[PDB]
């Protein structure tokens, strides 16, 4: 299981920019499906 | 269930001896526990293997 990822600073803009590996976790688990985490507004 | 009663006045038949069992193989994941890569140098300007 590979994550890719970067951080770059400022409808999605105009550019290229190649991503870098950052983690690889010899899981062996499958996936077929997944979901987000979003933190809600309650103050 | 029943229990033991060493005391240290035994003879070498019933003295408690601590065991542990390693029980190790290969998964087809990456292996997540290698050995040792031998110990040496590095030298340099020299054809090497
Ligand atoms: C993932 O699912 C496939 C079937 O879609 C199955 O053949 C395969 O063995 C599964 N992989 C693992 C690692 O369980």
């Amino acid at each position: 299981f590979k994550i890719y990822s970067k951080h770059t600073p400022i409808d999605l803009p105009q550019g290229f920019s190649a991503l870098e590996p950052l983690v690889d976790l010899p899981i062996g688990i499958n996936i077929t499906r997944f979901q987000t985490l979003l933190a809600l507004h309650r103050s | 269930l029943r229990s033991y009663s060493f005391r240290p006045t035994y003879g070498v038949g019933h003295q408690p001896y601590r065991v542990v069992v390693l029980s190790f193989e290969l998964l087809h994941a990456p292996a997540t526990v290698c050995g040792p890569k031998k110990s040496t140098n590095l030298v340099k300007n020299k054809c090497v293997n």
